[PDB]
RNA sequence: UACGGUGCUGAAGCAACAAAUGCCCUGCUUCCAGGAAAAGCCUCUAAGCAUCAGGUAACAUCAAAUCGUACCCCAAACCG
RNA sequence: CGAAGGUGUGCUGUGAGGCAUGCUGGAGGUAUCAGAAGUGCGAAUGCUGACAUAAGUAACGAUAAAGCGGGUGAAAAGCCCGCUCGCCGGAAGACCAAGGGUUCCUGUCCAACGUUAAUCGGGGCAGGGUGAGUCGACCCCUAAGGCGAGGCCGAAAGGCGUAGUCGAUGGGAAACAGGUUAAUAUUCCUGUACUUGGUGUUACUGCGAAGGGGGGACGGAGAAGGCUAUGUUGGCCGGGCG
RNA sequence: AGGACCGAACCGACUAAUGUUGAAAAAUUAGCGGAUGACUUGUGGCUGGGGGUGAAAGGCCAAUCAAACCGGGAGAUAGCU
RNA sequence: UAAGGUGAUAUGAACCGUUAUAACCGGCGAUUUCCGAAUGGGGAAACCCAGUGUGUUUCGACACACUAUCAUUAACUGAAUCCAUAGGUUAAUGAGGCGAACCGGGGGAACUGAAACAUCUAAGUACCCCGAGGAAAAGAAAUCAACCGAGAUUCCCCCAGUAGCGGCGAGCGAACGGGGAGCAGCCCAGAGCCUGAAUCAGUGUGUGUGUUAGUGGAAGCGUCUGGAAAGGCGCGCGAUACAGGGUGACAGCCCCGUACACAAAAAUGCACAUGCUGUGAGCUCGAUGAGUAGGGCGGGACACGUGGUAUCCUGUCUGAAUAUGGGGGGACCAUCCUCCAAGGCUAAAUACUCCUGACUGACCGAUAGUGAACCAGUACCGUGAGGGAAAGGCGAAAAGAAC
């Protein structure tokens, strides 16, 4: 059976992406909300 | 935006009362409108937006004065 | 001229293995373990600077250390580039 | 600002081997010190095989604290505290108790 | 080498002793990851050496 | 002969017939539901340039950098 | 010349409890009288951890199938080698993209992993391995669409959008055959080639763009012709006569 | 020529059986329907929570849908256990 | 300061110095790859491609500088359109993002209570956004009072759960005035006397006081137990030091410390004096803030829900007087009272802790305390926003079991 996670880099780079992130408002806004908390891998950008 | 550029009047907020006191928000709209004046100093067609109280200024004292003072602000004219 | 100093820079260390040992018996290429950046015409330079020798092409590759792990830290090594270098006969 | 240095002649105070006195070895990091012929403990040596192979047990000088020992003054016959004074413009160490510059 | 010994230099043998320096340094590297050099520690203060010329590099020459 | 293979020597190397969904075919014929865009390519001049500068062909020399390349890929290595 | 804690035993009180003390332990505890309380658990389909029961029970993951000999070792149905058997063969074969990231090869190991054993393994550990002018990316160009100076609009945040600038799933130039290592090969080697730029030299001449024009440039279905990949047979050559 | 016919790939999911602490949180086996289109699919976009989308079932919107998920008001409130 | 070092698991090999440029510490410098507001364009963050000009070319390429967008100024230019603007270029100056809480403004809920619920409550709270500071806001009466008078603002204890408001329900809840903390006044709307006059920002010099390295720092022995004494017994000594931590069991006299006395080459905090740059000081005189106060309609805030409801703010439509004048004294009117709006500046008393050091605890001691005493926002789960654990102790010393 299909499952849901069939998955690609160049839709997840580009959905959840650092630039993708940066380049909006509330985008900035989880990431330092990322970076308040300490995460250490930050966003998807590998 | 929605902005009185020669008195600054904001859009600003309030509550609609009904007969039974019902409260909804709703926002007071100034009565804005854009306008094309003569200065016979620059000596032509500048283009304002402004409300009514503001054309009464702009009535009342000069418009040679108005438009030192939106300068004073800054602003566009 | 920082020129020399980076080609003065580039070259790391001499490889030790038995393709390496098996190509420089053949073709008469060396093999030698390289900086990070270290691009083919500045190898080349920095070969026929130092070693004082002909080259006739160098073949560039860039190789991943091996993830291993020390008892539960994971540890990626360095990264480092590889180029066999052709001399003539 | 040690009160006990390397080449000195010191007894310890607390020990098996109190009242007994040698000559310092070394001075650790930690606060120890190593005396000779006074701390001494058997070692069963695992040899490896690429280096010199002992076998056996062997003996070395383990460890004990600079403040267990303290410095033999040489002249009295037994133990004295010592401090820090300012002679000619190094300043150096004096014994406590008498008016005596080591 | 002894701080004020590269003090009294002068900025064209301040360039020659770089470049000797950094000879020194692939020679030294070389043969280390060859298998010889019992004694390492050269390596290291080799490197030391390189970066004291090169502080007076932005000292001899101008801040 | 490590015993697995290395190194050596190598004759013939044509014809007929069948033949595709592959190429001619980013064709031909027909149908209505009328079937992407810009560049590299070819050509035309404008400002300007006019000994030149360029351009064409020939000849010589040089360069083509950097990143991926191992392995699975209808699976024990992907998503479950 | 032995505290708390643990574990017994014996006295004691109406009860919560207390006291003495054997043994373990190996450095803290605290009278009396007052004071403050995170102050007393059997239940909350309570929470976390350990362990029970069913129980040495069901199951061991396709009904493609195994059998023997020789090897290695402490041990062989499973590993290596050999000989038969059996299964797929428009795949259960050969390559790739996407997606994984060392899983690939060699030596070494069997405590954990493998629904059993394991000397084996995609497991542990160390070492080795990914070679490009031509394949692909990056680069030139654009579709859907994204962003978007000015601009317009919107309490703020911001929304839309022009010039532009990005965006392959499309358009643009270039290399084949053979050989080779345990692991790479259209990348290394042998042989034979091609492309696009740069500079200079020689000879003929008007070049010049962002502007114009052609070209790129395009649907479905049908049908036939020419061919080839490829296969069958005969010849040719080598070996055989069972 | 055909939203033509029979029928593989491909897409589905009508019947029965086995499954039900499965081999699998939707399957397998033997049959079944469409198979040149109102088809199917690879890649990349766009629409979003009282909103999207819908050849329309209140169906799907990351195994969650008569109003997703995540954090926050919040230790909501509970005449009930 | 210094006789010992090369950060730790984590031992080694190789060396450095021991009387002074071995190490460690402290101020100031230099270097500071790539991403990141990311700033030359672009992008799938940690990458791809440039261009302009210089000067090095071994002639194939190098290394460094700059190049975003806006605001403001300045200068060259500069269209339809003569002029002249818009626009364009160049330079200079500034802005940009990150950050825990507090403050001010712009928006702004509902669950809940009312034992239903719509007015109301929750609450201008949660949350979103903007902006700045070490605090911010306010702030110098068109104020309160009562015929007595006070003097800006802010904050605490009262007044006071009081007058009041309110489906007159649930609930909300003042002020006047009293006691404290802290104290501060000004300038423009303008002219003649005046130009370093009473100040404040910014520079140096001078003194002191602190900060960033540090130094000295008291006083004891014997005997039994025991593995070891710091315990017991005995005999002394220090204390402007008996805070504390360690040492082979509990140490004032063993070590580091504490009280105490100091100490700065350099850089800066603070006030103080001494000079530059700006600035006016103080008089005599005239003025005294117009689409404004007030109004009609519709909202909002003051405890106050349109009520009999004064006051302020306003979206809309109007519209005075201008000190022979105008506001306010809780409908409103006359007399009295006090003040002069339509322009601004201002320290302290106040809320806060991302962080730095000391010090405290009838606070916790590994299921507690932060989620984390340990390499924890880690392992793992989710596309994602997000969620998120488990896990301390050998000994005094590894003397960690040679054979």
């Amino acid at each position: 059976m299909k499952r849901t996670f069939q998955p690609s880099v160049l839709k997840r780079n580009r959905s959840h992406g650092f630039r993708a992130r940066m380049a909006t408002k509330n985008g900035r806004q989880v990431l330092a909300r990322r970076r308040a908390k300490g995460r250490a891998r930050l966003t998807v950008s590998k | 935006s929605r902005v009185c550029q020669v008195t600054g009047k904001r859009p600003v907020t309030g509550n609609n009362r009904s007969h039974a006191l019902n409260a909804t928000k709703r926002r007071f709209l100034p009565n804005l409108h854009s306008h094309r004046f003569w200065v016979e100093s620059e000596k032509r067609f500048v283009t304002l937006r402004v409300s009514a109280k503001g054309m009464r200024v702009i009535d009342k004292k000069g418009i040679d004065t108005v438009l030192a003072e939106l300068r004073a602000r800054g602003e566009k004219y | 001229m920082i020129r020399e100093e980076r080609l003065l820079k580039v070259l790391r260390a001499p490889h030790v293995s038995e393709k390496a040992s098996t190509a420089m018996e053949k073709s008469n290429t060396i093999v030698l373990k390289v900086a990070k950046d270290a691009t083919k015409a500045e190898i080349k330079a920095a070969v026929q600077k130092l070693f004082e020798v002909e080259v006739e092409v160098v073949n560039t590759l860039v190789v991943k250390g091996k993830v291993k792990r020390h008892g539960q830290r994971i540890g990626r090594r360095s990264d480092w580039k590889k180029a066999y270098v052709t001399l003539k006969e | 600002a040690a009160k006990i240095r390397r080449d000195d002649e010191v007894i310890v105070l607390t020990g098996k081997d109190k009242g007994k006195r040698g000559k310092v070895k070394n001075v650790l990091s930690s606060g120890k010190v190593i005396v000779e012929g006074i701390n001494l403990v058997k070692k069963h040596q695992k040899p490896v095989p690429a280096l010199n192979q002992p076998g056996g047990i062997v003996e070395k000088e383990a460890a004990i604290q600079v403040s267990n020992v303290a410095i033999f003054n040489a002249a009295t016959g037994k133990a004295d505290r010592v401090g820090f004074r300012f002679e000619d413009g190094k300043k150096v160490r004096f014994f406590k108790s008498n008016s005596e510059t080591i | 080498m002894k701080a004020k010994e590269l003090r009294e230099k002068s900025v064209e043998e301040l360039n020659t002793e770089l470049l000797n320096l950094l000879r020194e340094q692939f020679n030294l590297r070389m043969q280390a990851a060859s298998g010889q050099l019992q004694q390492s520690h050269l390596l290291k203060q080799v490197r030391r050496d390189v970066a004291r010329v090169k502080t007076l590099l932005n000292e001899k020459a101008g801040a």
